[PDB]
């Protein structure tokens, strides 16, 4: 027992006072080092968690909380924290708890003033309490904390409401929590999967209601650009589309949802957007399409979809910076008629760079004579490796002046593509029908 | 990885998408059973103008056998027997079959499709 509970209480009072200057990382490292002693750790954490629950004269600490309101952080009459200061006491305590997770107090505190795995249940209950559930920052920190600690039914319901209701990093830490819980028990896996499905069905039902208003309003728009107000609640960053897709990506990450009323009305809605002669107007349904192709086309029906909306899914992909062969729409790589030429060209060049991403490319000289370029290049390269060809070639003509290498390369390629069709090399001959094309010269054995 | 392109698209990848002077082609088109003011021909020009550069190139490949645009313009469009202009023929066969091409004559046989939309659909499905 290096330090007593009164000295620990004096240190912990520093978490309430919000001073920017104060070095709270050093204070966290002091508490961390003190918390190597198991009894100190246990009392410290039980106090910090009592501070969170109680957030949800020496002790005269005035925090400027709002306009014209300078609150006292402590109301002593059984010691309460004034709810204006609470979100800061929460923020500092969760900042300390994240480090202690990487690695009585009130009665002592009034005595002054007059002069991992078990409490995971409390930290999951904390999600219900209003100062936390309001604040996206405190929620993100508490979720990061839970995601570290994870390394019951209501407590998972409260963790899932964090996804069905409102933080991409905090909800990816919530995904980590829900995964690492499912690693724990088949029973928590099952209850959290089925309650994800329950929430995803609610999200799907209300998404079908929203798209039903959108489609109806597109009917009323045509029957007489697209800024349908029903679109606002789909454009929104916090739209049920993004919630539905997030939840489905977590379900599919746990696998290692019957909604034909949604999928067929997303269908007729997309068809009625495409018939309405606007293009980016589809993109307000891109995440619902990506959910459709997540739930279907499991690692057919998605192909009839991609057929009847082919040019639309191409507009989607062309607009999307999601890498065609790294995103969800990768499955259709092998059914290639469902992409645009320039989409396939982009896919080509990105997949080519992915396969060749390990090769460092250098610059590489090719020394040729203006009158012999073809044979000098053949001698230089024809025994070179593919990876030596993959180097950036720069061509030097003997004694010629320096010039722009890009124009000089374009000239070199032009001259080579010409010399290919000199009959002296016997590589290519014109089609006797067309007379402008070229095919292999069957007299190249000369 | 190259097999994602079609046999058309590989030409468009190696030699690039051409710029089609539709005015030069139209000025160098021969109409055999259609006429220049036939409704299917006005539909043809509307369709081909509505087609993107790649579908125009695929049409040029469809009718000439290549995407190569003649440097001198389509007045210099070659066929098997010297300069042969692009040419549209009415295909008096059933209009439930695609147009058909005889590229050595730069010849299109084109059924009398009943509507702009249907003609456009059939041509786009051909290319």
């Amino acid at each position: 027992l290096l330090l007593d509970h009164e000295a620990l209480s004096c240190l912990l009072v520093l978490l309430f006072v919000d001073e920017p200057k104060l070095n709270t990382s050093r204070l966290h490292r002091v508490l961390r080092n003190l918390c190597y002693h198991a009894q100190t750790r246990h009392w410290v954490i039980r106090s910090l968690l009592s501070i969170l629950q109680r957030s949800s004269s020496w002790l005269s600490v005035s925090m400027d909380a709002a306009l014209g309101c300078r609150t006292n952080i402590f109301q002593i009459q059984t010691v309460h924290i004034h709810p204006q200061a609470a979100p800061v006491v929460c923020r500092h305590v969760l900042d300390t708890l994240i480090q202690l997770a990487k690695v009585d107090f009130w009665d002592l505190l009034v005595k002054l003033d007059n002069m991992e795995a078990s409490p995971l249940g409390q930290l999951m209950n904390m999600l219900s309490h209003p100062v936390i559930r309001r604040s996206s920052l405190l929620t993100e920190k508490l979720l990061r904390l839970l995601s570290l600690i994870s390394i019951g039914l209501t407590e998972n319901q409260l963790q899932l409401s964090v996804e069905v209701l409102t933080s991409e990093e905090g909800l990816e830490d919530a995904a980590n929590v829900l995964l690492q819980l499912s690693r724990g028990d088949s029973g928590t896996r099952d209850t959290v999967l089925k309650l994800l499905l329950n929430g995803a069905r609610h999200l799907g039902y209300t998404l079908c209601k929203q798209i039903g208003t959108l489609l109806a309003e597109l009917r009323e728009y045509n029957l007489e650009e697209l800024q349908l107000p029903s679109m606002s609640m789909l454009t929104s960053k916090t739209s049920t589309q993004k919630f539905f897709l997030r939840v489905l990506q977590v379900i599919i990450q746990l696998r290692d949802l019957s909604l034909d009323e949604l999928w067929d009305m997303l269908g007729e809605c997309l068809k009625e957007l495409e018939e309405s002669h606007d293009q980016h107007a589809v993109l307000v349904l891109q995440p619902a399409v990506e959910a459709f192709f997540l739930v279907h086309a499991t690692e057919q029906k998605f192909l009839r979809f991609a057929e009847t909306h082919r040019t639309v899914l191409n507009q989607i992909l062309r607009q999307s910076t999601t890498h065609l062969a790294d995103g969800p729409f990768a499955v259709l790589v092998d059914y290639i008629r469902v992409l645009d030429f320039d989409v396939k060209r982009k896919y080509f060049r990105q997949e080519l760079e992915r396969l060749d991403e390990g090769l460092r490319k250098e610059d590489m000289a090719v020394h040729v004579r203006r009158d012999h370029v073809f044979e000098d290049s053949y001698r230089e390269l024809h025994r070179k490796s593919p990876e030596e060809m993959k180097n950036r070639l720069y061509i030097v003509f003997e004694g010629e002046e320096g010039q722009d290498a890009g124009g000089l390369l374009r000239e070199w390629y032009m001259i080579i593509s010409r010399e290919m069709f000199n009959p002296m090399y016997a590589l290519f001959r014109t089609s006797p029908g067309d007379r402008v094309t070229y095919t292999i010269n069957p007299s190249s054995h000369c | 990885l190259i097999s994602i392109f079609t046999e058309q698209e590989l030409e468009l990848l190696i030699s690039g998408l051409p710029t089609i002077d539709i005015d030069d082609l139209k000025s160098n088109t021969e109409y055999h059973k259609y006429q220049s003011n036939s409704i299917q021909i006005q539909w043809f020009w509307r369709a081909l103008r509505s087609f993107d550069q790649a579908d125009r190139a695929k049409f040029l490949q469809f009718v000439t056998g290549t995407s190569k645009v003649p440097l001198q313009g389509f007045a210099a469009l070659e066929g098997m027997n010297g300069i042969q202009k692009f040419q549209i023929h009415r295909d008096d066969r059933s209009t439930d079959r695609l147009p058909s091409a005889h590229t050595c004559f730069n010849q299109l046989d084109l059924p009398a499709y009943e509507s702009f939309e249907k003609l456009r659909h059939m041509l786009l499905l051909a290319i």
